[PDB]
RNA sequence: AGCGUGUGCCUACCCUACGCCGGCAGGCGCGGGUAACCCGUUGAACCCCAUUCGUGAUGGGGAUCGGGGAUUGCAAUUAUUCCCCAUGAACGAGGAAUUCCCAGUAAGUGCGGGUCAUAAGCUUGCGUUGAUUAAGUCCCUGCCCUUUGUACACACCGCCCGU
């Protein structure tokens, strides 16, 4: 029960700080495009134990953690399991994370904005996107 | 303030664990989390280790709440 | 012509499907027990169908 | 730079048929697909490879109005010029590559944006 | 557990057991019920027993958004509804003011009926767990009586005086 002599407080992964002192499952939630379940598939593919701290594990844990994380297909990893199915441009299956996210969507949104669509104008002028009432919700934020 | 636990036993913490919790007179999760500035999961594996070492006696053991006590 | 689209809208489900027995209004229908009449003409015919108020 | 639809570029698109294109969609076009078009949408398709047959080489086809707003953009309708209804006018609009799969309503705005005045006395 | 519904003049639209496929929403077969007969011994939820977490806007909360899949429809875009990954906002018990309630009651928790092609954050009912406080008063609010005053009777939202 004793901390390890090697433990690692704070993990430098994908340009995201990790807490070394939550469970490896949440603690690597952290990551932007991994959630629970996500992170729990992950851990129980790369066979290893939920029981400990994310700053108990070695390198060689958490260097297969990252590569098993990048590439899902490769690892029996369904595909209705990912967050990016058939890409519109490309056609790819893959999970999107921190950075890929951020400018994925940024790439979502432009497709709508110059190609003129009702939900992109919206997205463009601030409004709801989905079909919801805006009489007398959504106040906060506007002037 | 922000209240900042150990999640890992270090070496005077588990000292304190070893002369001074078997002598409470009532030992709880909580109270070992609130003394010595530990997790409520490290104080459960704590005070399951010395129950299976016999130091500490067991008095109730329920999801919400466990009870421990010194040998007589 | 106009014998293919006079009334070509469809009318199978819906509202516009379903209008009372007594009145032929289509607001306040009452289709449990196969009624079929707005509850207007219902409260109106109550007695004479069979309904009592006990209660 | 070229377009590609789901790693498929344009001229592909224009070769396969309505069973290939059904997969590349999304569920709700491909379960439109599978329930099939009607005559309207045919007519439709009609008259815009009409016009665009008539096009001068280096011209524009001539445009062509409709009220079905929920037409969806199939590969073939690209660089055509359709009105679409919005209950009030036509509006104009020109199929891009990057429309496929949307609707035609989604193109022609049915409301006027908001710009909001002073608000009156029955406001408090 | 309990109250109930279930294949319809026009009228298209019922409740579902069992086997297989799918991870899920679902899809295929093949049977029962016009009903104390079948769904159904209605294996409901809170609740109970263990496991993990540990005062951190946290594994509390689930708003807003991205990408996919499926069902109802003639038609789903201004997202019908449903499912899966991802995203993870305010909110740490709420000012002046104000509502309802006296026992199987208040509150907690689910389940039926109405609307219903698609369908409940509403309503109308049903059970399950189950209390604190009180057996008084006219202080507030309101409504009744009796006495009393009136120049009011369109009845104080009245009548009426002087610049
Ligand atoms: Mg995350
Ligand atoms: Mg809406
Ligand atoms: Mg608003
Ligand atoms: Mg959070
Ligand atoms: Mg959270
Ligand atoms: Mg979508
Ligand atoms: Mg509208
Ligand atoms: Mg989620
Ligand atoms: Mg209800
Ligand atoms: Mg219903
Ligand atoms: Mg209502
Ligand atoms: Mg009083
Ligand atoms: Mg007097
Ligand atoms: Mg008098
Ligand atoms: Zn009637």
């Amino acid at each position: 029960l004793v901390i390890p002599e090697k433990f690692q407080h704070i993990l430098r992964v994908l340009n995201t700080n990790i807490d070394g002192r939550r469970k490896i499952a949440f603690a690597i939630t952290a990551i932007k495009g991994v959630g629970r379940r996500y992170a729990h598939v992950v851990l129980r593919k790369a066979d290893i134990d939920l029981t400990k701290r994310a700053g108990e594990l070695t390198e060689d844990e958490v260097e297969r953690v990252i590569t098993i994380m990048q590439n899902p297909r490769q690892y029996k990893i369904p595909d209705w399991f990912l967050n990016r199915q058939k890409d519109v441009k490309d056609g790819k299956y893959s999970q999107v994370l921190a950075n890929g996210l951020d400018n994925k969507l940024r790439e979502d949104l432009e497709r709508l904005k110059k190609i003129r669509a009702h939900r992109g104008l919206r997205h463009f002028w601030g409004l709801r996107v989905r079909g919801q009432h805006t009489k007398t919700t959504g106040r906060r934020g506007r002037t | 303030d922000k209240l900042n636990n150990l999640v890992l036993f270090d070496k005077a913490t588990y000292d304190k664990l070893c002369k001074e919790v078997p002598n409470y007179k009532l030992i709880t999760p909580a109270v070992v989390s609130e003394r010595l500035k530990i997790r409520g999961s490290l104080a459960r594996a704590a005070l399951q280790e010395l129950l299976s070492k016999g130091l500490i006696k067991l008095v109730s053991k329920h999801r919400a709440q466990v009870i421990y006590t010194r040998n007589t | 012509g106009h014998q293919q689209l006079y009334w070509s809208h469809p009318r199978k489900f819906g509202q516009g499907s379903r209008s009372c027995r007594v009145c032929s209004n289509r607001h306040g229908l009452i289709r449990k027990y196969g009624l079929n009449m707005c509850r207007q003409c219902f409260r109106q015919y109550a007695k004479d169908i069979g309904f009592i108020k006990l209660d | 730079r070229k377009f590609t639809y789901r790693g498929v570029d344009l001229d592909q698109l224009l070769d396969m048929s309505y069973e290939q294109l059904m997969q590349l969609y999304s569920a709700r076009q491909r379960r439109r697909l599978n329930r099939g078009l009607r005559r309207k949408q045919h007519s439709l398709l009609k008259r815009l490879r009409k016009a665009k047959k008539e096009a001068p080489p280096m011209e524009k086809p001539e445009v062509v109005k409709t009220h079905l707003r929920d037409m969806i953009i199939l590969p073939e309708m690209v660089g055509s010029m359709v009105g679409v209804y919005n209950g009030k006018t036509f509006n104009q609009v020109e199929i891009k590559p990057e429309m496929i799969g949307h609707y035609l309503g989604e193109f022609s705005i049915t409301y006027k944006p908001v710009k909001h005045g002073r608000p009156g006395i029955g406001a408090t």
